[PDB]
RNA sequence: CGAGAAUAGAAACUCUUGAAGAAGUAAAUUAUCUACCCGUCUUGAAACACGGACCAAGGAGUCUAACAUGGAUGCGAAUGA
RNA sequence: AUAAACAUACUUUGAAUCGGCCAAGUCUGGUAAGCAGGACUGGCGAUGCGGGAUGAACCGAACGUCGAGAUAAAGUGCCAAA
RNA sequence: AAAAUGAAGACAUUUUAACGAGUAAGGAAACGAAAUGGCGUAAGGACAACAAAAGUAGUAAAGAUUUAAAGUAAUUUAGAU
C-alpha cells in the first residue's frame, strides 16, 4: 500500500532578478524594496514562497518510494528501525567507507530493511570484473 | 410591458377613509406599477406609503388581443427647453404593445428616456381620426404595397452559414 | 472577504504552567484533569490559577490565614502562591495548602497543631474542595504600581521614578 | 516651504478603533463638592451606625 | 434504552402535522375572505407582509461608516449572504438606509423551506454546524419548543413568538451567484436594476441562488 | 479663522428669544430640584454671573449636589478619544426640568396601578391582571374588509402640463 | 392506497496499456497566454531622478556603566554579602 | 427593535508616524489652473486582481495552493471569449 | 477558538468551525496541549556501536563541479567526477 503522493508545485521559487545578474544567487529571498515588481504581486511577477503551497501532512518528506529517509553510520544504527522496516529506508552517509557499506548492506538484508545507496562505491568491478 | 388596477387609501386626519384611489399603470412588472402608482399620490394628494395602505394590484389583460385598433396616446415629457404635451398614435392589437411602440418610439425620435415621459391617458379612435402622415397610408381597405428587396428568410439559426456556395440574390418575394 | 470586527488572534490566557519546572507541570496536568472530568468549578479555579505568572500569584502570610480562618475552624486555606510567615503576631491552629512555604512559616504552623499541604495531598482528600476556603494574596501592594501614570496629574499622580536631583 | 495648516481627515476613524471609552459607574458617584451639611448629615449617621456595630462585636 | 429514538419520531410527525394545519388553515382564512368580499361588491385589504429576506449585493470596499454597523447588525457581512429580518417601523427604516448595498422583498413558504434545508445552519458553541438532524435541533432551540426542523421552516415563516432566539441561531445563508440586474445593481430595482425592495420578485432570484 | 474667547461665535447662542427679554418666569427659581433629577442645561444670556460655558447648552445632564443657590448638574463630555464627567453648580436660572422621562414615568406608574389591584385580586382568589404589554415598533397591519357602501373612487393619474407663467 | 411497528429477502465486477519503459519529474526547443530597472527618497519612478561595467573576499545596532518594565529562578521581613 | 462570550473592561511596556495626495449631486481666495486652502466620507499612500486600449486615485471587487460551477463591472464583426 | 484525549505514539495529538491582502512597525529564548515556527556560519561544554574497543575517515576527510531527492522557503540529503 502507497497513497497518492501530491506536490502543489514542482517547480523552484528562484530568487528575483537571479536570471539576470551573477552576484545574485538563486537561493529565495523575500523582495523588500519599496518599488519591487514582485511583493507587490504584479501580474506575471507573482510566485512567493507560501505556506499555502505545503504538502499534505500524511505524505510530507515521503520518499517516492513511499518510505522515509534514517541516515546510519554502523550495522547498529540499523536495529533502530528494525522493527519499521515498512516505514523507514536506510541511507548510508556519505563519509562512510566502502568497507563499512559492505557491512551495511549485508545487515539490512537480513533485517529487511530497503537501503536507497545500496550501489556507493562500488569496486572497479562493473568492466570485465 | 404590463397593466394593473392598483387601488388604495389614505388612513389619516387629513384624507377621509371612504376615499380610494385607483389608475391603471404600465409597468414592465407589479412592483414598479407600485412605485408609479405611490409617486402620483404623494405628487397630487400628499398621500405617503407610511399613511397608506394598498388594496388592489392586480393585471390587466386585453379582452381580443386579435384586433387592431387604432390607439391615440396623450402624453408629456421634458426636455430642455421644458415640458411639452404630446399626442401621439399607433396601430396595434393590445394596449401593453402600443404603450411599448410610445416608449421606442420617445426614445429614438426624441431622444427621452423612460423616466421623462408620463403616460396621461391612452383610448382608442376612429379609423378617419388618425393624423400621423405615415401611418395614415395604412388605414385605409385597401392599402397594397409590394414588399421588395427583400432578404432570402432563414427557417432557424441551424441553416445560418457563414460561407455559403453559388452566389446570393434578393427577393420580389 | 467578509466585513469582521477583529480578527482572529490569541487569546490572552494562560493555559499551561509557566516555566520548566517539572512538579509545576505535572500539577497542571493533575489539576487539568480533574477540572475536565469532575467538571467542578473549584479546579478550573485552581488550574486557572496555577497557570499565572509569578507576580500574579501574590505571597499570603499567616496573618492573613489567620484573619479568614477565624469562623472556619475544621477547614483548609488553599491559595496557589508561596506562603510567609508574618512574625509580628501569633500562628493559631490551621490546615494551608500552598506551593510553597517559608521555612519560618512552616515551622510556625507546624508548632501551632496545623499542618502544611501541597496540592497533591488537597487533590487526593478534597478533590472537589469540600472544606476549602480559597485565599488570593493582595496585588495592588506592590511598589511598582505607584509610579504607573503621570506624576504631573491632578487626580491620580504617579511617583516620580528617582534619579538625577531628585528633591 | 508652504505647508498645509490642518486637517481633521481620517480623525474620527481613528477616534472609534477603540471607541469613545465611557466613564466608570464610580465616576458619577464621587462626593467631593457635596454639600457641607448634607456631609456633616452623612457622616454623623455613619459614625453612629459604625459605633453602634463595634459594641454588638465586643458583645460577641 | 433506544426507545426514545422512537417516541422522539411520533412527536416530529405530531408538529409537522400541526404546523402544516396552522399554515394551510390561515391560507384558508385568506382565500374565504377574498371569495367573501366580491360576494357582496367590498374591498378586502390583505395583510402587510410579516417576514423579509435581504440579500447582500455590494462588496466590503468602500462603505460609509453609518452603512457599515447597519450591514453588521444585520448580519449581511458578506456579499451574497441571506438573512431573514422581521417587518416593522424599526427595521424597514433600517433597511432603507442600506439600500445600494442590499436586495431584499417577502418570501414565500418554498423559499423559506428550500433556504433552510439546503443553506440551513446553526451556531452551536460557536461553531457553524450545518443542519444534519432533528437531535441537534432540539440539542439548540429545543427549551423554545422547537425540536425539529419543520418548526424551524413554522416559527421562521409565521413570525411566531420565540422568532428572535430561534432567527438568531440561524447562521446566515451563503448563498450561490446569479443574473442580478437588467441593467446593472448601480441602481434601485423599480428603475430595472439590482437593489433595493423587490417585494415578491426576490424569490425569483433566490431560486436561481439556492 | 475664529478667536478663543469664553463666548466666540455667540450673537445666535446667547440671544434672547423673539419677544422674550427681561426678567424671567418664577417657576423657574421655584422649581425644586432633588439629587438625580435630569435638567437641561440653557445659557440665559441675561444673567452674565454664573454663565455657563456654551458648549453645555442644550445638553440634559442629572442633579448630583444641591446647594444654597445653585444646583450640582453632572454631564458628559466628549474628549479626544474619550468621554469625562463634568461636575457642574449652576443657578437655577440656567437650567430647567427635563422631560427626558416624561415617558417613562407614565409607564412606571401604569404598570405600578396593575401590580395594585393584582395584590387585592389574590386575597379574593380571582385571575390577576398582566402587565401592560411593551411598546413595539408599528407592526404590520393586519387584513382588514372595506365594506362597499359607503365607497367612492377617485381616478388618479398623470396631468397635463400647464405653464405657471 | 396505505406512515409507524412487527415478520423475511436478494452487491461484490470487466477491458486496454507498462523494464521493448507506465504514471510522474527534470532539461532544451517550438507554440498560446503572460512579463517595464533593481535599491532609495518621495503624494507619486519604468522614468528624461540619483547609485549600479563584471566577479570573489571584507562590510554596518556592538561593549561598558545607571535606571525601569517584563517573562523564567532562589530566598522571603528579609534578600545579597 | 437589532446585534454582541475567541463579548466586554482593560493594565503595563514599547515601535513607527505627524512632507501627504485624490474623488465629489461640497465651500472660500482667484479670470482660471493638473492653483492655494478647508467641512463629511471613501480611497491611494500601504493594493495586487477583472474592466475603462494605456493610467496611484474611476467602476467591480480586496489576495493561502488548487478543481468544478453560477456571477460583478462591462461586453458579444475581426484583433478578443461571447 | 472550543471540546476530547494525553508519559511519549508523532507529523507540534484527535475532531469541529471560522478565518489567510499589506509599506512603516511589532511579535527575544523556555513554557504538553507549549505566550509564532524554523534554516544557516563559527567556537566552547557534553552526548554519538551499551556485553570490557563505543560517531565517520588512506576500502579516501574537508573543499570544488554537476546529477537526483526531501522541504512552502530559508536549506538539507545522497550519487558521480
Amino acid at each position: 500500500i502507497k497513497p497518492k503522493i501530491v506536490k502543489k508545485y514542482t517547480g523552484h521559487f528562484k530568487r528575483f532578478d537571479s536570471n539576470r545578474f551573477l552576484r545574485v544567487k538563486a537561493s529565495w529571498r523575500v523582495p523588500r524594496g519599496i518599488d519591487n515588481r514582485l511583493r507587490r504581486k504584479f501580474k506575471g511577477t507573482n510566485l512567493l514562497p507560501k505556506i499555502g503551497y505545503g504538502s499534505a501532512k500524511a505524505t510530507r518528506n515521503m520518499l517516492p518510494c513511499g518510505l522515509y529517509k534514517f541516515p546510519v553510520r554502523n550495522t547498529t544504527d540499523l536495529e533502530m528501525i528494525m522493527m519499521q522496516n515498512r516505514k523507514y529506508a536506510a541511507e548510508i552517509s556519505h563519509a562512510v567507507s566502502a568497507k563499512k557499506r559492505q557491512e551495511i548492506i549485508q545487515r539490512a538484508k537480513i533485517l529487511n530493511i530497503r537501503v536507497l545507496n545500496a550501489d556507493a562505491r562500488i569496486k572497479k568491478q562493473e568492466v570485465a570484473q | 410591458m404590463k397593466e394593473y388596477y392598483i387601488t388604495a387609501r389614505c388612513t389619516d386626519k387629513a384624507h377621509n377613509p371612504n376615499e380610494i384611489f385607483r389608475s391603471r399603470v404600465f409597468a414592465p412588472n407589479y412592483v414598479v406599477a407600485k412605485s408609479k402608482f405611490w409617486m402620483m399620490l404623494k405628487k397630487q394628494h400628499k398621500v405617503k406609503k407610511i399613511n397608506a395602505e394598498l388594496l388592489q394590484c392586480q393585471p390587466i389583460f386585453e379582452k381580443n388581443p386579435t384586433v387592431v385598433k387604432n390607439y391615440q396616446i396623450f402624453l408629456r415629457y421634458v426636455s430642455a427647453g421644458g415640458i411639452h404635451n404630446i399626442t401621439k398614435q399607433y396601430r396595434d392589437v393590445t394596449r401593453v404593445g402600443a404603450v411599448r411602440q410610445m416608449y421606442n418610439d420617445l426614445a429614438s425620435q426624441y431622444r427621452t428616456r423612460q423616466d421623462k415621459i408620463q403616460l396621461i391617458s391612452i383610448t382608442t379612435v376612429g379609423d378617419k381620426a388618425v393624423k400621423n402622415p405615415v401611418l395614415h397610408q395604412f388605414v385605409g381597405h385597401h392599402v397594397k404595397f409590394p414588399m421588395v428587396h427583400c432578404k432570402p428568410v432563414i427557417a432557424s439559426k441551424r441553416f445560418n452559414l457563414p460561407i455559403k456556395a453559388g452566389k446570393l440574390t434578393t427577393k420580389l418575394c | 472577504a467578509i466585513d469582521l470586527d477583529r480578527h482572529h488572534v490569541r487569546k490572552h490566557v494562560s493555559k499551561t504552567a509557566r516555566g520548566n519546572n517539572a512538579y509545576m507541570k505535572l500539577l497542571v496536568r493533575l489539576y487539568g484533569f480533574l477540572a475536565r472530568r469532575t467538571q467542578s468549578k473549584f479546579a478550573k479555579t485552581i488550574l486557572h490559577r496555577l497557570c499565572l505568572s509569578r507576580v500574579n500569584r501574590p505571597i499570603v502570610s499567616t496573618s492573613k490565614l489567620a484573619c479568614l480562618m477565624k469562623k472556619h475552624p475544621e477547614e483548609t486555606a488553599v491559595c496557589v502562591n508561596t506562603v510567609t510567615y508574618d512574625s509580628r503576631y501569633p500562628v493559631p491552629k490551621m490546615n494551608v495548602c500552598a506551593l510553597k512555604f517559608t521555612k519560618t512559616a512552616e515551622a510556625a504552623i507546624t508548632k501551632a497543631g496545623g499542618k502544611c499541604l501541597r496540592f497533591d495531598e488537597l487533590a487526593l482528600k478534597a478533590p472537589t474542595g469540600r472544606k476549602t476556603v480559597l485565599i488570593r494574596g493582595k496585588r495592588n501592594v506592590r511598589e511598582a504600581l505607584k509610579h504607573f501614570g503621570k506624576v504631573c496629574a491632578k487626580k491620580n499622580p504617579a511617583k516620580q521614578y528617582k534619579g538625577k536631583q531628585t528633591k | 516651504s508652504k505647508d498645509k495648516n490642518r486637517s481633521s481627515h481620517n480623525q474620527s476613524h481613528k477616534a472609534h478603533r477603540n471607541g469613545f471609552y465611557k466613564p466608570k459607574k464610580s465616576a458619577y458617584m464621587s462626593t467631593k463638592g457635596m454639600n457641607v451639611q448634607v456631609l456633616k448629615n452623612t457622616k454623623a449617621q455613619r459614625k453612629f451606625a459604625l459605633a453602634k456595630k463595634l459594641e454588638a462585636k465586643k458583645a460577641a | 434504552c433506544k426507545a426514545r429514538c422512537q417516541a422522539f419520531r411520533k412527536e416530529v410527525i405530531l408538529r409537522t402535522i400541526k404546523n402544516h394545519k396552522d399554515i394551510e388553515a390561515a391560507k384558508k382564512a385568506v382565500y374565504t375572505a377574498k371569495k367573501n368580499a366580491e360576494i357582496n361588491g367590498d374591498l378586502y385589504a390583505e395583510a402587510d407582509p410579516k417576514l423579509i429576506v435581504a440579500i447582500r449585493i455590494r462588496g466590503i470596499n468602500g462603505v460609509s461608516p453609518k452603512i457599515k454597523k447597519i450591514l453588521k447588525l444585520l448580519r449581511l457581512r458578506q456579499i451574497n449572504n441571506a438573512v431573514f429580518i422581521k417587518a416593522n417601523a424599526s427595521t424597514i427604516k433600517m433597511l432603507r438606509l442600506v439600500d445600494p448595498y442590499v436586495t431584499y422583498g417577502y418570501p414565500t413558504l418554498e423559499t423559506v423551506q428550500k433556504l433552510i434545508y439546503k443553506r440551513g445552519a446553526l451556531k452551536i458553541n460557536g461553531n457553524r454546524m450545518p443542519i444534519t438532524s432533528n437531535c441537534m435541533i432540539k440539542k439548540a432551540l429545543g427549551d423554545k419548543d422547537v425540536v425539529c426542523v419543520d418548526d424551524l421552516v413554522h416559527e421562521i415563516y409565521t413570525v411566531g413568538k420565540h422568532f428572535k432566539e430561534v432567527n438568531n441561531k440561524l447562521a446566515p445563508f451563503k448563498l450561490n451567484g446569479a443574473k442580478i440586474a437588467e441593467k446593472n445593481k448601480k441602481i434601485h430595482f423599480i428603475l430595472g436594476g439590482g437593489f433595493g425592495n423587490r417585494e415578491l420578485l426576490i424569490n425569483k432570484l433566490l431560486a436561481n441562488m439556492i | 479663522p475664529l478667536s478663543n474667547g469664553r463666548n466666540r461665535r455667540t450673537r445666535k447662542l446667547f440671544k434672547r428669544p423673539f419677544r422674550g427679554h427681561g426678567l424671567s418666569n418664577t417657576s423657574t427659581i421655584l422649581h425644586t430640584y432633588k439629587v438625580g433629577d435630569y435638567v437641561t442645561i440653557l445659557c440665559n444670556s441675561s444673567i452674565q454671573h454664573g454663565l455657563p460655558y456654551k458648549a453645555f447648552h442644550g445638553k440634559t445632564g442629572r442633579v448630583w449636589n444641591v446647594n444654597p443657590h445653585a444646583i450640582g448638574v453632572m454631564v458628559n463630555k466628549k474628549v479626544n478619544n474619550r468621554i469625562v464627567v463634568k461636575r457642574l453648580h449652576i443657578s437655577p436660572e440656567h437650567i430647567k426640568p427635563s422631560g427626558c422621562q416624561k415617558d417613562f414615568l407614565e409607564r412606571k406608574a401604569a404598570v405600578a396601578a396593575i401590580r395594585k389591584q393584582n395584590i387585592q385580586l389574590k386575597k379574593e382568589g380571582k385571575p390577576l391582571l398582566p402587565l401592560p404589554a411593551k411598546r413595539l415598533p408599528k407592526q404590520p397591519r393586519p387584513a382588514e374588509l372595506i365594506k362597499g357602501a359607503d365607497i367612492k373612487f377617485t381616478t388618479v393619474a398623470p396631468l397635463k402640463f400647464e405653464e405657471l407663467y
